[PDB]
């Protein structure tokens, strides 16, 4: 078929015959042009070509040879010249840009033009309500609908289009018509399961998003669908035009591009482990540039696989790469042309458009797993006030869903993924002050209490302050939830329930640390008007003890009572107790002694336990630290083992020795046991022994500061 | 009969204020992961601190099961706890012997259940469901264990 | 259909249909078997099934009640007594065990029977030179030639079984001939054209394995068929019973195994940064269980696919995470329940089946990718009386392949890869005396110079004398290899090489770095005869002095290379100058003032040197030590940094220093180096940060042995 | 215009005792490797000596582009060990100029691949290739580098 191609008119017909078909998508995948041309040419990840299997005329040779040539273009009739002009605004969207032999520098551009990619939720809410026009606006919508979770009325849609398309005889929409139906019915399928399983036990309800009937239809209609004819069933004439469209019918999309990171990212794990090499692009841009040559793909288009779990690992694992491709080029040595070669670094700038990329499709697990081996805040980031526009626009629509009464849980299924990792990832950036403003009224007030308790919500938000201050009016917010905490401590039941034990007094202390003559009004008036019979709001008072004022702590002076370990240690919590009385000594003793009456009794019933915030782990501290020189504290050795490791140096078994402790303890304490002559040595070997076996870059760094 | 050799074990949850049994006769994948870090608080005022103990911590939990309960789940089909305890057994290694029940207790438990694991592909079950170490202000709490093979 | 089971005895009845026709199948993957059953039963790598897609009777739950209760077997007829035998007998042999709700401690048995993978050449040719009595035999015999490298006599015989096999109802041989006979043509279209490439200055000449009609035949044959559309073209019949091979025809198949490897082997890293536990089947055996399952399938039914590269690449990556979850298992840092749990770590044991992987599957360059990431010295190698049946294996069939006239060319490519590096892998395996002795007289003698230049061999010589002494009969090996060497040395021109500049040197090193007294009855014979005019054959064994008798180190200090450069470093290097007179200073000087003139001659040039002879380095460590007393040292600072750090370090610009230097210095040096002020204070910073970077453990032996 | 960038490299190979040129020339990969090392073959000495300062080293070099000749591969149809020279070019950071350009010369070449690809889909050609930087006793080896930027 392709060796009567002589003529240069008829070369531009040719390609005209096999491309034009195409032009009804945004786009198409760069390499896979290979499908189109029958495999003629290989078309790189860069655009540029290199001949496969041709044995005649290189007819895209001749397109690129007129690109050039100014005089020959003018030699088209303007019939054919038009034809061209369709075809080269054709080949600078698509990313080709010239012939291999003659590939000098190419400087690729990268732009994923979808709504739904950019966090614009508010303004595609109005767009819906908009009236129709064409067919393809029509499926346009039908993604709209999905992405917002609207996943009932999107195939009620779908159903509509399928009927309407052929009327016109487009094809495109057809096909693409059919697959977003058996996928979306995929997603209703999983979901309903996952509400009545799980579901039940998540949300405390059996909250139905889908009516019964609805669900009734859509098995009956794709019950016999196998997904695997489709290509199959559509006309020859179909079948010719769009063979490139074929592989997203079968799973095997996800599956040809995965494994090619595998091979690859084999590549890069063995590149950082020889020193070596490498000219022109480097392995890693090849992982970036399919990132982002698949990216267009899926969104351009508008696919539905953008919620899938597949895809959220593929996003999952290029990036990571690239982000240990970025930890190891910053740290490694040479002997003189190293930097020679290539004398610069992209220094993986972190763009605008990367921030989505791990924001929407990370959980809270995986981002720290990254964190622990590449050094994101050493990395750079770039764009700091397009990134607020993400920021402040996720703060904004969760204010209006849950103020307002109304929260559909579809919704909440995919958007509260995406929005945990938005915030987590705000801290390496520098935020603005109306960002600050907003994003902290939105984190502490109205963000769900059942995935964030009132535990982790002090990690996100303290985590903020780590590279942004605290104005006045950030102040001002932190303040005002410690007032709707204050309404809030008269229940009966509560408990503040968190795995993470820092409570409402914490976040005072946040001010605290950063202004410390911050002597806090309402709480006193909270204080002043509450008696002695209604006792609950002392315990969070006491805790907040830290703000009031003079009167109000001396309210608290005949207010309040201490007669037990929670008060020496909460009391003590703000460093209040100053030094111990022989009354405050006795009180310890009278702790240990049941615990010594536990401690036989168990080991009579051959039981083993482990006290979860035993401060029998503190008391040993204390006598560490000359806090006190009690000798009859000695009765209690050999019951916990973090308790013998500081009594008894002399006569302590160092192979019950825990490398954990040496992590979690303060500055000031590791210098004593430091200066300390009777364990140095053994603390100092079972030390070493883990720096060098194992990659717990902590232990490295605690051995080298205070014990050398 | 050459080399592989595989075990099992026993999962149970638990719901507070009564005596509501919830579990998975297996705990395949089975991700139990601590955790001990620190890495910045205090304001290093006041002299003498007296104290420094805040051990953070964090714990987590999976488990297998396709078997949810029979009666009330449907019962709520048509929040007081959600409390596990994971039970197994431990054996001498001189003797090969099954001499020991190894017990695993949880005080207040929360499943924090990411909601979107849609697939691309029919899987079979394997809902993936994960619990963490929940705990009051009271005390205690975390994990606790019990130990057989007296003998 | 399978709702309507009805009776006991309708349940045999309905496996037999579709298990036996697989019966010409020798061995069918575990987890394959859901295609044959429409995948009703999810199959576990484990060895369990758990109902999918089921909803009528459990004709599988039946099955496995039968095979516990006995009286029941007596109660069905002889003949489906006999059906039940004929299926107990085919799931035994797959590992199918039970069902998952009675699943106990099961022991899957692995028991890979092929005589390929053992690699008994020998006996390959013993069974193929026969007469056949079955068409299996045919094909059984069409696989052993190609893995001899016959890659044309194969084509014949897998012609002939095409033509065999249609005259009965057997698709079985069919499908899988054409399979490899596909497979032979697709080998015989890359060798053929890696040979013309790069094949002529590969060997040194232009081999050509295959005949030019043999060439034009099969471009003829195969240019209008397309493997796709194989098992569509197979009759009705033979696409219903034959489901669990249709993967098979097209190369998804290990695409879709090695996409699996991916999710677990993310799962297995994923475990690791946490440190988590796994009771149960852990996510690490899974893939133990899945990769000789990938491996028996292929090895057993003789499936030619087991020898490209694509399948290398699935077994390269498996086995280095396993090694790695070793690795990690042994470093686990232990807090409150590991003993109870794992204690008398059961560590992965490296038995007979894991060394024929590694040394069949990993090229040169990977092996050493395994070594500074995983320390493979302590890993236990057990059965390790088999281990020495297949080396001895190599190190036989090397030597008559070599020694011979013929060399089977097209056989050397895919095999000189296997040789090469096995011997490497031997270096973790005790050998016994006998067996020792066949190994390193291969390595030596007859083990191409090609791909093992004289330089390397010693290399691979030294790795075997860690694991085992040097028996005499050993130095019996290396005593005729020297006097090879040296004999060979007489021709004017005949030059050696080398890719570590090791040369002969350094074998009488390791001679004397275990013997003390070897007088090397040859080496005398030839000197007493040498008469003069050899300066090649003079200076080859002047370096070998510490191997020389009383008589011939006289007669040979006679007419020797008199103090030149070369010779003065290394005479010193045989200990032939102790130390430095004024007449050996002044030659330094020379050189030191060559190296200048040329330095600025260089600069004008504006060129910049490297080179493999470079004493520079040396000289200034000889200075520093106080070796050389010459005061115009200094004369020659600002050229090389490595001899301005060490001659001046006072005024050394630190930051210039490259820490890569370290690693070549020796305790000594690294002990004078930690005594001197002006190099204490820098090299420490340096040291610290690197360790802190990045996992060159040898930088923390440094800084923490000496420097510290 | 967004985030990529390129450059370009170029690889020249040729053979000793003539002025023939066999092989390809623009290397995509490129992959060159060099690396220095010990170990304890010196463990045990007479002392009093000085040192050796062997150090091991290596040179592995790559290139794929294929298309080596027509000229020279057919004379060489009917063992010097071959050289390299290696050009590139460097522009200044601070105005982007094209000013320098690199040479690099390795006297001593080494031919060495893993001569089987078998791939199981056919290739886009591209025969990568690796390189092993031979040396002899003599002098010199490895390398000389020479730099323009002359301006």
């Amino acid at each position: 078929e392709n060796k009567f191609i002589t003529k240069d008119d008829e070369v531009i017909d040719y390609i005209y015959g096999k491309i034009s078909p195409l032009f009804a998508l945004q786009y198409i995948r760069k390499i896979d042009l290979k499908h189109v041309f029958e495999y003629d040419y290989h078309f790189e990840v860069n655009g540029t070509v290199v001949r496969h299997k041709n044995k005649g005329f290189g007819y895209m040779e001749r397109f690129f040879e007129l690109k050039e040539s100014c005089d020959e273009r003018s030699k088209l009739s303007k019939k054919q010249y038009e034809r061209f002009n369709a075809l080269f605004n054709f080949f600078e969207k698509n990313g080709v840009i010239c012939m291999a032999k003659d590939a000098g520098t190419l400087n690729t551009s990268i732009e994923i033009n979808s709504l739904a990619y950019h966090g614009k939720y508010d303004v595609m809410k109005k767009f819906i309500e908009e009236q129709s026009v064409s067919i393809e606006d029509d499926y346009k919508k039908a993604f709209f609908l999905a992405c917002l979770g609207r996943w009932e009325e999107s195939y009620d849609l779908y159903s509509n289009i399928i009927l309407n398309s052929i009327d016109e005889s487009n094809g495109c929409v057809y096909y693409l018509s059919q697959i977003n139906r058996y996928r979306i019915y995929q997603s209703i399928t999983q979901a309903v399961t996952q509400f009545n399983g799980l579901g039940l036990l998540t949300f405390g309800r059996h909250y139905k998003p889908f009516t019964d009937e609805f669900l009734a239809r859509i098995e009956r209609e794709m019950t016999n669908f196998n997904i695997d004819d489709l290509f199959n069933g559509m006309p020859f004439e179909f079948q010719k035009k769009y063979k490139i469209l074929e592989f997203l019918s079968d799973n095997q999309f996800l599956y040809d591009d995965t494994v090619k990171l595998f091979e690859l990212t084999n590549k890069v794990r063995s590149e950082m482990s020889e020193g070596s090499y490498s000219f022109g692009m480097s392995s890693d841009i090849v992982v970036l540039l399919r990132l982002y040559d698949n990216l267009r793909f899926l969104y351009e288009n508008c696919l539905w696989s953008v919620s899938f779990h597949e895809f959220h690992q593929y996003i999952r694992n290029s990036m990571s790469l690239l982000i240990e491709k970025a930890e190891y080029e910053r740290t490694r040595d040479i002997d003189e042309l190293g930097f020679s070669f290539f004398g610069k670094k992209s220094g993986f700038f972190m763009e605008y458009y990367d921030f989505v990329n791990i924001s929407r499709h990370f959980k809270i697990d995986d981002i720290k797993n990254l964190e622990r081996s590449c050094s994101i805040d050493k990395i750079r980031f770039g764009e700091q006030e397009k990134i607020e526009e993400y920021l402040v626009g996720i703060a904004e629509e969760i204010t209006k869903q849950f103020s307002a009464n109304g929260m559909n849980v579809v919704f909440y299924t995919q958007f509260i993924s995406e929005a945990k990792a938005a915030l987590y990832f705000a801290k390496y950036v520098k935020l603005s002050e109306e960002g600050l403003g907003k994003i902290v009224k939105a984190l502490l007030f109205y963000f769900p209490e059942r995935d964030l308790d009132i535990g982790k919500r002090y990690v996100w938000l303290e985590r903020l302050t780590k590279c942004n201050e605290l104005p006045k009016s950030i102040i001002s917010i932190i303040d005002d939830f410690l007032v709707l905490q204050a309404e809030k401590h008269i229940d009966q039941n509560y408990s503040e329930v968190s795995s993470n034990g820092l409570y409402s007094r914490d976040y005072g202390a946040l001010i605290k640390h950063f202004e410390k003559n911050f002597i806090s009004k309402r709480l006193s008036e909270i204080t002043l008007c509450l008696t002695q019979d209604k006792q609950k709001q002392i315990d969070f008072l006491f805790k907040l003890l830290p703000l009031l004022s003079t009167n109000a702590k001396s309210h608290l002076l005949s207010f309040k009572s201490v007669e037990n370990i929670n008060d020496l240690m909460n009391g003590i919590r703000i460093g209040l107790i100053d030094e111990f009385t022989p009354e405050h000594e006795e009180l310890i003793i009278e702790y240990l002694e049941t615990r010594k009456v536990n401690y036989i009794v168990e080991k009579e019933k051959g039981i083993q336990t482990f006290s979860s915030n035993d401060y029998m782990s503190t008391f040993g501290i204390w006598y560490f630290l000359e806090e006190i020189n009690n000798s009859k504290m000695e009765e209690f050795i050999g019951m916990d083992d973090q308790y013998d490791f500081f009594v008894d140096p002399e006569n302590f078994d160092y192979k019950k020795f825990i490398p954990s402790w040496l992590k979690n303890y303060n500055d000031k304490l590791l210098g004593k046991i430091a200066g300390n002559k009777h364990m140095k040595h053994h603390v100092i070997e079972v030390l070493k022994e883990r720096v060098k076996n194992s990659n717990d870059k902590r232990y490295l760094e605690i051995l080298m500061n205070y014990f050398i | 009969m050459k080399t592989v050799i595989q075990d099992t074990a026993d999962v149970y949850f638990k719901r507070k204020s009564d005596g509501k049994l919830v579990f998975t006769a297996e705990a395949q994948t089975a991700s139990f992961s601590q955790a001990i870090s620190e890495e910045k608080l205090r304001g290093g005022i006041g002299n003498k601190p007296l104290y420094i103990l805040k051990s953070e911590k964090e714990i987590n939990l999976t488990v297998k099961n396709a078997f949810f309960d029979l009666e009330w789940l449907a019962m709520t089909q048509g929040s007081e706890r959600y409390e596990v305890e994971y039970r197994t057994i431990a054996y001498n290694p001189d003797t090969e012997e099954v001499y020991s029940d190894i017990y695993i207790q949880f005080p207040n438990v929360s499943p924090s259940g990411e909601f979107e694991m849609s697939l691309e592909n029919g899987n079979a079950l394997a809902p993936e469901i994960k619990f963490e170490a929940l705990a009051d202000t009271d005390t205690d709490e975390m994990a606790v264990v019990i130990e057989a093979s007296r003998d």
